[PDB]
């Protein structure tokens, strides 16, 4: 396990949603259409918590990383704005220790792996992140100590990914949405360029259903999977102990809500309104419309 | 068919709806027994109807201010066509234009009387 | 008038989604799920919401059809006393003496 | 013109498809289990991905109740689900009327 | 002991089905189906709908399926309801003629001795003319029928009134 | 206007002779077959009808 012998928390930064976290409800195909549907949503317009990890060289060089345990409540919008991969997964549970079974879903570099498990946790869960100087290659290791009374487990169709750390704007978004009804943990996402300093771009954008586990499981809280490298983010430099490449994540809680959503020929939803916005959407709603006349 | 005659009931009553239709139109457009052309020569005093006779270049003899008017506006159930069509309707407001602007109102009570338009 | 027809007749199509108290707003489920006897009593569930549906559409189209009635009427009358003849009527054909 | 009668293109004959599944439901690790639980703690299995044959289950005379409710228990080897729960426990024969 | 089965239908496409077997696939023909459990009677066509790669069923306006995908070969089809119309037959009356022309309402001629295409649906037994007459039967979309001759039913296209300059 | 009123009459009469799902059309018949508990969820159809 890692052993970070010092870490500085800051208080929850907040930032708008606009109008983002809509995702497919169902398996079925629509177009050009107008269709009103009731399910888990983020609200438009909600404040989402904003969270980082940085490192600050310097005479006072300072590392952060939050990665604190967070409220799941009935379902999660999680987004990552990142210039190189140092989100990496995410454990679900109640207790997250050894006493009650929990969810861990981890992108290990080749493979996302799911399990659930009676897991002993590390006190602080990261994956540590290094490079092995005579394979030539990245390693990842570290999320728990033992494992026990497992239920479920699945592991992706392989994938290459890249582990160096990169300077600049964060150039990735990636959006996904969890939630864990009758039984199911689903699993809604999208990935999109960027070009940003900070904050979650304005502008609509739709989920695909990513996967729909039958874990059973009951989950009130969730935690963050962070990589930790041991060395350097580049080649050539001269540091000592862990670092974090630069990464965003914004977290918003899913509601009961009303969404009209609108899909072109193509079947793509390209628009939506959310019905307990403001007076106007419930108009829009009311109409089965986006254009609404004089009256 | 334990509820007997309510289908038979439902399905008169909207074929009573559908008769009234192709009746209501009968009433409004086919009040001239006679067809009547505008002449060739369009010598209407000063007076001009282009836009409201027919215009032949067309598919259809609508007038201009018709084709305006005409942009603006599997569970076991169906449409059924009216019996005129839009085309019929046009050929009766055609003559009902040229019998007024050629008659004034005689066509309205017998045969239809030339007048200069002028005049009329 | 086209507006009324269409939202008549969607209301009349989405309407047979609509359970009525039935296991399924689907017959085939109803005939596909169950025997004789506990198909027929979720059937006559869906035929009484059905006929209600149909009943209710059948009734606002004769309404309906009576004020298209009148203004066709009206609009035959205008054809005779306004195209086919000078009406004195104030009003009756537009605004200022006809 | 009168309206007579209605038309219909009646179908000339029946498709079947489903998937290219083999493996039978795992029915007899349910109903054949050793041992049950205390009913407090009663003891679910979801069932997924198989075909179920539950005109093995209708066919066998050891059942004293075989009670369907939103399904006529002939008809389910002609039916399909997204999933199933199995649900075992065990209870006094009087009380078997509260489930 | 005690064994609770308790069941979802259809949302998702169904894991657990019964020991039924699959047919053959037939397409541009009138057919009962069964995909999934979710059964129907219907014509089956090959869709150009773009359907992604989670989506397993297209439905209508109207909230009615009007495309599926195959469970074992994963393209789409296209669900066309088996056709159906009004029949209405025209007739001279008894007192003149014992002869009928019928009408199917909004039904092309290949879906059904004279055979003509209105556009009120396929028309049989009437004798079409290239002339025009006063409506005598009403058809619809311009057509009338009446009885002419040596008789038969005709099939014409009304005249408004006579032409006059 | 005479024939669409006698029409609707004849509707109306011919609609008595309808079970609308109890045992029978005719009441009497029901009330001579059933004691009282069992012919009112008989007679609550043909009133609904």
């Amino acid at each position: 396990c890692v052993n970070l012998r010092t870490r500085t928390q800051l208080p929850p930064a907040y930032t708008n949603s606009f109008t983002r976290g809509v995702y497919y409800p169902d398996k079925v195909f629509r177009s050009s259409v107008l269709h009103s549907t009731q399910d888990l949503f983020l609200p438009f317009f909600s404040n989402v918590t904003w969270f980082h990890a940085i490192h600050v060289s310097g005479t006072n060089g300072t590392k952060r990383f939050d990665n604190p345990v967070l409220p799941f409540n009935d379902g999660v919008y999680f987004a990552s704005t990142e210039k190189s991969n140092i989100i990496r997964g995410w454990i679900f549970g109640t207790t997250l220790d050894s006493k009650t079974q929990s969810l861990l879903i981890v992108n290990n570099a080749t493979n996302v792996v799911i399990k659930v498990c009676e897991f002993q946790f590390c006190n602080d869960p990261f994956l540590d992140v290094y490079y092995h100087k005579n394979n030539k290659s990245w390693m990842e290791s570290g999320v728990y100590s033992s494992a026990n009374n497992c239920t479920f487990e699945y592991v992706s169709q392989p994938f290459l990914m890249d582990l160096e750390g990169k300077q600049g704007n964060f150039k990735n978004l990636r959006e996904f949405v969890f939630k864990n009804i009758d039984g199911y943990f689903k699993i809604y996402s999208k990935h999109t360029p960027i070009n940003l300093v900070r904050d979650l771009p304005q502008g609509f954008s739709a989920l695909e259903p990513l996967v729909d586990l039958p874990i059973g499981i009951n989950i009130t809280r969730f935690q963050t999977l962070l990589a930790l490298h041991r060395s350097y983010l580049t080649p050539g430099d001269s540091s000592s102990g862990w670092t974090a490449g630069a990464a965003a994540y914004y977290v918003g809680y899913l509601q009961p809500r009303t969404f009209l959503l609108k899909y072109n020929e193509n079947g793509t939803i390209t628009d939506a309104v959310d019905c307990a916005l403001d007076p106007l959407s419930e108009t829009k709603c009311t109409l089965k419309s986006f254009t609404v006349e004089k009256g | 068919l334990q509820y007997g005659s309510f289908c038979t009931q439902l399905n008169r009553a909207l074929t009573g709806i559908a008769v009234e239709q192709d009746k209501n139109t009968q009433e409004v457009f086919a009040q001239v027994k006679q067809i009547y052309k505008t002449p060739p020569i369009k010598d209407f005093g000063g007076f001009n109807f282009s836009q409201i006779l027919p215009d032949p270049s067309k598919p259809s003899k609508r007038s201009f201010i018709e084709d305006l008017l005409f942009n603006k506006v599997f569970n076991g159930l169906t449409v059924l066509p009216p019996l005129l069509t839009d085309e019929m309707i046009a050929q009766y407001t055609s003559a009902l234009l040229a019998g007024t602007i050629t008659s004034g109102w005689t066509f309205g009570a017998g045969a239809a009387l030339q007048i200069p338009f002028a005049m009329q | 008038v086209v507006n009324q027809n269409a939202q008549a007749l969607n209301t009349l199509v989405k309407q047979l989604s609509s359970n009525f108290g039935a296991i399924s707003s689907v017959l085939n489920d109803i005939l596909s799920r169950l025997d004789k006897v506990e198909a027929e009593v979720q059937i006559d569930r869906l035929i009484t919401g059905r006929l209600q549906s149909l009943q209710t559409y059948v009734t606002q189209q004769l309404i309906r059809a009576a004020e298209i009635r009148a203004s066709a009427n009206l609009a035959a009358t205008k054809m005779s006393e306004c195209v086919l003849g000078q009406s004195k009527r104030v009003d009756f054909c537009g605004k200022g003496y006809h | 013109i009168y309206q007579t009668s209605n038309f219909r293109v009646q179908p000339t004959e029946s498709i079947v498809r489903f998937p290219n599944i083999t493996n039978l439901c795992p029915f007899g690790e349910v109903f054949n289990a050793t041992r049950f639980a205390s009913v407090y703690a009663w003891n679910r299995k979801r069932i997924s991905n198989c075909v179920a044959d539950y005109s093995v289950l209708y066919n066998s005379a050891s059942f004293s109740t075989f009670k369907c409710y939103g399904v006529s228990p002939t008809k389910l080897n002609d039916l399909c689900f997204t999933n199933v729960y199995a649900d075992s426990f065990v209870i006094r024969g009087d009380e078997v009327r509260q489930i | 002991r005690v064994v609770v089965l308790s069941f979802e239908l259809l949302h998702a496409p169904a894991t657990v089905c019964g020991p039924k077997k699959s047919t053959n696939l037939v397409k541009n023909k009138c057919v009962n189906f069964n995909f999934n459990g979710l059964t129907g009677t219907g014509v089956l066509t090959e869709s150009n709908k773009k359907f992604l790669p989670f989506q397993q069923f297209g439905r209508d306006i109207a909230d009615t399926t009007d495309a599926v995908r195959d469970p074992q070969t994963l393209e789409i089809l296209d669900i066309t309801p088996c056709s159906f119309g009004g029949v209405s037959v025209i007739t001279p009356g008894t007192n003149t003629s014992n002869q009928v022309a019928v009408l199917y309402q909004g039904v092309n001629c290949t879906e059904v001795s004279n055979v003509f295409q209105t556009r009120a649906g396929c028309l049989i037994g009437a004798e079409h003319v290239n002339n025009s007459y006063e409506c005598d039967i009403p058809i619809g979309a311009g057509i009338c029928a009446s009885y002419q001759t040596s008789q038969s039913i005709i099939a014409y296209t009304m005249s408004l009134g006579a032409e006059n300059s």
